[PDB]
DNA sequence: TCGTGCTGAGTGATATCTGCTTTGGGTGGGTGGGTGGGTTGAGGCAAT
DNA sequence: AGCAGATATCACTCAGCACGA
């Protein structure tokens, strides 16, 4: 009725229902592969309440739209210090203050190739950052290899912002300097907080492989680990 | 002056090859009146596009199809097999 | 040495231009008016006896580079055209206002300039063609002087809106106010000149990007393929500027007077061929279903709302989560053993895991296409290598103008032109080059077709301005024209042949639909042009036309369709001796494993086909697989997979007829190979492999029996 | 005594819906008013005084076509503003032939 | 008009060698910049 | 040590002909 897509998911719900208590442990575990499973099926039921209601609402509307969950009160909130690599690839709950969020950043999702010789287009997709641009021109009468031109501003991208969290003052066992991460946040949760704002935030803990300099694939032993957001409270 | 991977008719005639498509096809493939027809073409494709891929990797299914077209026409051995079963089908 | 002679010249051709003259700036009226020179006539004669005596008989093109470079054209010859038509006009306002008045001294001489200006306007614009045996110096200032003419093009068409178009026709008009037997030779000759300076205005286009092979494409690769000078767009050189100066400087109407009276008061020796020429170059890029369609509004929302149909069916390939989200897919083959595949989309979807499959595979099979540059035979671009769909977006009053022109010209003198060019021509066969066979032939199929489709259109005008084609002395050069293109292994004579034949063979249906007792004596035609050896070539053209351009694939295919059509509409309707026509015999000659083959590789190329081509591929499969009960040939995976690709979301749009008829043919189709599978299993490895030629089993294969 | 490749400007692909945005857009420049031209005589002002800039007003576009071309340059811009340009530079043809050539 | 080599030079392609340069720090400079980092201590200047 | 450009030596495709069928 309000044509949003977000939908807010308490997590205890799958508890409270016999069938989705492995679904619940395994969202605990295997988040992403969950994650990208519930929102298939919420797209789903979606259309399938149209196509069973019969009812006058549109339809090619619906089935162009993107469908998200996020998941809230996943268990006890740890702390920032409390994070041992036992815990990366799994949901976590985090309680914080905002310290700064960086400005809208551009991230691609569907690269737009164009053809030099033939002014032929084509949208090719992105996989873990990768363009696939294509070896040679699709078309059969123009085979032309190697003549492939990305086109910046034709192409689709999304919203991406990165917030620095540090840790509430009853988390400090003895006084020092609070400890702090960092979150990373996407589409509509992005401006959803503000500096020195008191947040909880849902996500997955995350490590990411750091380049020892920008000429080479060499990479640092150490990762750095931050926290992908999927729901703000 | 590396050797180069071809679909030979060594490789067409071995256990996984043409045998296999005659022991396992008519079980996996399914052309349903129920069903739309590009499900069963999809279904069709889907069975022997794994079976390509089992048996050639290094190939597209289309590349695949290619190439099949060629060593048919080429290969004599290929050529025998194929009479082979045709007549042993005929004499049943 | 060369350098230096290089030199020389550049700097006598520039002396030449600076000494022809300007505009005087000494009056104070203003825009200045140019002023001729002491010696402007010797100063055209001296550049004409250097274009002889050294672009021609030297084989060379220097003298054309300099002419360029130095602006003889843009800055002396059209004004002084331009000058001398407003001198004359003027001179005929004050004769209406009274005969006896004059306002002319030395005339000989100014019309002497004009037809000396004339003259070298014509020289400078003819056509550039590039041999085998050209020089190294021809072959290397090839483009430059192609970009050269463009600027010529656009300057005279843009120029005081285009007056030496009417300089010219006045001095056409010089020679038409003398009579036909009073003509002298050099009338007729003068009479030519203008006509192949429209010819030349028509002709010009942008020339091709060549590029040396000798080293292997670099990493980098082409960047574009601009042939375009500076400062000009195609805006300024496009047939719609074109139709737009023709119709302010009233070249039409010139052109209409002349091909009216054509052969009665003229010598049509001299002005046949031209007429041809002009009009070819007119409607060769001209598609006519274009002439007969704010609707720009109308069309606009259609558009979009394609485009967003495509674009909703391209959605469900994109993750709704950002890429670096992660998601890892196992897939399990029939055998236990686990792949792996990345994406939302492959844990949601089985297809698009083995799409991605495929698609993340390196290796690629080479494939060889056999590309001929159009410029290397020296013929223009035209219908026969234009990329189907490309469309000539004229204006509403533009398109009007030239619909109007082309209309007058069928019902004036269309008919006359015919007859005069196909008598000069069979006269002179052997001496055609592949140029003129092309033109004559193109510019034969384009009329025949465009007449057919305004008398569909309008019941008034019909196939009578046209009847000229079924005469039998143009058919025979066209059959001639065809089989010797054929027999030769020339290729684009052989297209154009039959892009003339299609047309003459859709005539020929229409006319027998007219009035049967008058189409006897096409009944006549008819029985002569299904000639058993005819038959064979026609037949012929499909099973070779896989090894050819795309164009060449599609003009087969519509041969085909017509040829069929003739046969089975006359068949059915009365006996045919060419030797009986045995309908069936035919059909049979017509099922072959290189004509499906051909078509398959015709309609792999579905999204840029139109509907009519979908169409007439599917009633030839149709005649296949049920007309003829020949299914053996269409139970191939070529065909599988293509027409997996058509009936899928993403390849055909769901409103459309075009998916009725693969639906139709795919439901039937896979009914039939269910059918034959569940006899025979093994089929199941036969589809993979071209049928078997033996004896013993190819009956069993081919038939099942 | 060379091997030489060719490739020609006729075997593109061209931009069906473009050009009918062009198509549209020459109408809007050409008969809109609200009663004399408003665009036709501001074309004829930048003919006398050399001026560049061609302003639009976008509350004038959503009137015409329905909405539909305003809605598509809205969305779109960076796409369809080459075909814009060609679509002016023919009206500018048609009626101010001698604003094509800088002064 | 199928099958089976023999010829073949053309059109590739991919397995295979030849030269930077880098870190950061004055053992590359200030005609590469100071918004790509370094950078705390002394010194001179104006507003106070 | 790693990376980007380049050379040169490696095969493969369409080309077409002789025999016989
Ligand atoms: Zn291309």
């Amino acid at each position: 009725e309000l044509g949003t897509s977000n939908l807010n998911l308490d997590a205890r719900n799958l508890l409270a229902y016999k069938q989705t208590e492995d679904l619940y442990h395994q969202l605990l575990n295997y988040p992403q592969e969950v994650i990208s499973i519930m929102d298939q099926t919420i797209k789903d039921c979606m259309v399938s309440l149209i196509v069973d209601n019969n009812l006058d609402y549109d339809l090619d509307e619906i089935e162009t739209k993107f469908y998200k969950v996020r998941p809230y009160n996943v268990g006890s909130c740890k702390g920032m210090r409390e994070l041992n690599p036992n815990d990366i690839d799994k949901l976590i709950n985090l309680k914080g203050l905002v310290l700064r969020s960086t400005p809208v950043i551009p991230d691609m999702k569907v690269a737009f190739f164009k053809c030099n010789v033939c002014d032929h287009t084509m949208a090719v997709e992105i996989d873990r950052g990768v363009i696939q641009e294509p070896a040679r021109c699709e078309r059969i009468d123009c085979n032309e290899p190697n003549s492939m031109s990305l086109i910046h501003n034709r192409c689709s991208f999304a919203d991406k912002q990165v917030i620095k969290l540090q840790e509430t003052p009853d988390f400090v066992p003895d006084g020092q300097t609070p400890h702090s991460i960092s979150l990373c946040v996407y589409d509509e949760l992005v401006d959803s907080c503000r500096a020195g704002d008191r947040i909880e935030v849902t996500g997955t803990f995350r490590s990411i492989p750091i380049r020892a300099n920008s000429r080479q694939r060499v990479l640092k032993s150490l990762y750095k680990t931050y926290v992908d957001v999927v729901h703000v409270k | 002056r590396r050797p180069q991977v071809k679909l030979t008719a060594e490789k067409l005639l071995s256990d996984k090859g043409l045998p296999y498509v005659l022991k396992n096809a008519h079980k996996r493939i399914r052309i349903s009146s129920k069903k739309n027809s590009y499900d069963n073409l999809s279904n069709i494709i889907q069975f022997y596009q794994l079976w390509a891929h089992e048996l050639f990797p290094k190939a597209k299914f289309k590349d695949f199809m290619k190439i099949c077209q060629t060593v048919g026409k080429t290969d004599p051995v290929l050529r025998e097999y194929r009479v082979s079963l045709f007549r042993d089908e005929m004499g049943m | 040495a060369a350098d230096f002679s290089l030199t020389v010249l550049r700097a006598r051709i520039a002396l030449l231009a600076t000494a022809i003259g300007g505009p005087d700036y000494t009056s104070q009226i203003d825009p200045p008016p140019y002023k001729l020179g002491d010696d402007c006539l010797a100063c055209l004669k001296d550049l004409k006896r250097w274009f002889k005596l050294v672009d021609d008989q030297q084989k060379r093109w220097d003298v054309a580079m300099a002419v360029a470079e130095y602006r003889i054209l843009t800055d002396d010859l059209l004004p002084i055209l331009i000058d001398w038509e407003n001198k004359c006009s003027l001179a005929a306002k004050l004769a209406k206002n009274n005969p006896d008045h004059e306002e002319f001294r030395n005339k000989a001489y100014y019309d002497k300039i004009a037809l000396n200006c004339l003259q070298l306007l014509v020289l400078m614009t003819w056509p550039l063609i590039v041999t085998e045996q050209s020089s190294s110096n021809q072959i290397t200032l090839y483009g430059e002087l192609k970009k050269h003419q463009l600027v010529y093009k656009k300057t005279i068409l843009s120029m005081e809106s285009g007056k030496v178009l009417r300089a010219a026709i006045r001095l056409a008009l010089d020679v038409i106010k003398i009579d036909r037997l009073s003509r002298t030779p050099r009338d007729n000759m003068v009479l030519k000149l203008v006509l192949n300076f429209f010819r030349n205005v028509i002709a010009i286009e942008p020339g091709e990007f060549t590029i040396n092979t000798k080293k292997s494409m670099p990493k980098k690769g082409i960047t574009s393929i601009d042939t375009l000078p500076p400062n000009v767009s195609m805006d300024d050189i496009s047939l719609n500027t074109v139709i737009s100066s023709f119709h302010k400087n009233k070249v039409f109407g010139f052109l209409l007077t002349l091909t009216s009276s054509l052969s009665k008061e003229f010598d049509q020796d001299f002005i046949n061929i031209p007429l041809l020429e002009i009009m070819f170059y007119f409607t060769k890029d001209v598609n006519q279903e274009l002439l007969f369609p704010t609707s720009a509004g109308f069309e606009l929302s259609k558009l979009l709302q394609k485009e967003h149909q495509m674009r909703k069916n391209v959605i469900k390939h994109t993750s709704a989560r950002h890429s670096r989200f992660g998601g890892l897919l196992s897939i399990q083959t029939p055998d236990k053993t686990r792949l792996t595949v990345s994406g939302s989309q492959a844990l949601v979807d089985e297809k698009i895991a083995l799409q991605k499959l495929d698609d993340s595979k390196k290796w690629n099979k080479r494939i060889i296409k056999k590309h001929q540059s159009v410029a290397a035979e020296g013929l223009p671009n035209s219908l026969l290598n234009s990329q189907t769909g490309k469309a000539i977006f004229f204006t509403e009053s533009n398109g009007k103008h030239f619909k109007e022109f082309i209309n007058n010209f069928i019902d004036s003198g269309f008919n006359i032109l015919l007859h005069s060019v196909t008598n000069y021509f069979t006269t002179e066969q052997d001496r055609m080059v592949t140029l003129e066979q092309v033109e004559y032939l193109l510019f034969f199929a384009w009329f025949v077709k465009y007449q057919l489709l305004r008398s569909k259109i309008d019941n008034s005008a019909d196939i009578k301005q046209v009847s000229e084609a079924l005469k039998e002395v143009t058919f025979i050069l066209v059959s001639s024209l065809l089989r010797s293109a054929y027999d030769l292994k020339n290729w684009t004579v052989t297209h154009a042949g039959m892009i003339a034949f299609n047309e003459l063979l859709n005539l020929v249906s229409r006319t027998k639909a007219a009035q049967e007792e008058d189409s006897t004596d096409i009944e006549f035609i008819v029985s002569r042009l299904f000639s058993d050896e005819r038959i064979q070539l026609l037949s012929n053209l499909p099973k070779i036309g896989s090894k050819y351009s795309l164009q060449f694939m599609k003009s087969c295919i519509e041969l085909t369709h017509s040829v069929l059509k003739v046969l089975e509409q006359y068949s059915d309707d009365k006996t045919l001796v060419i030797i009986e026509v045995n309908f069936q015999k035919v059909q049979a000659n017509y099922m072959t494993e290189p004509v499906i083959e051909t078509y398959i590789n015709f309609l792999e190329r579905f999204r840029e086909l139109e509907d009519d081509s979908i169409k007439k591929v599917f009633s030839f499969f149709h005649r296949v697989f049920v007309q003829a009960k020949e299914q053996a040939l269409l139970f191939r995976f070529d065909l599988i997979i293509l027409l997996r690709e058509m009936l899928s979301p993403d390849g055909l749009d769901r409103m459309s007829r075009s998916r009725k008829y693969v639906s139709q043919f795919s439901d039937y189709f896979l009914a039939r190979l269910k059918k034959r599978l569940k006899k025979s299993p093994a089929w199941f490895v036969g589809l993979l492999f071209p049928p078997l030629h033996n004896s013993e089993v190819g009956f069993y294969q081919r038939y099942g029996e | 005594s060379f091997k030489s490749r060719a490739l020609n400007h006729v075997k593109k692909v061209d931009d069906v819906t473009g050009e009918k945005v062009r198509e549209a857009f020459e109408q809007f420049l050409e008969d809109f008013s609200v009663v004399e031209k408003v665009y036709r005589a501001q074309i004829e002002f930048m003919k006398i005084y050399d001026l560049n800039t061609i302003y639009i007003d976008y509350q004038h576009l959503s009137m015409r076509e329905n909405g539909a071309l305003a809605m598509a340059i809205s969305e779109q811009y960076y796409r369809f503003l080459p075909f814009l340009q060609k679509g002016l530079r023919r009206v500018v043809r048609k009626y101010a032939p001698e604003l094509l050539n800088t002064s």
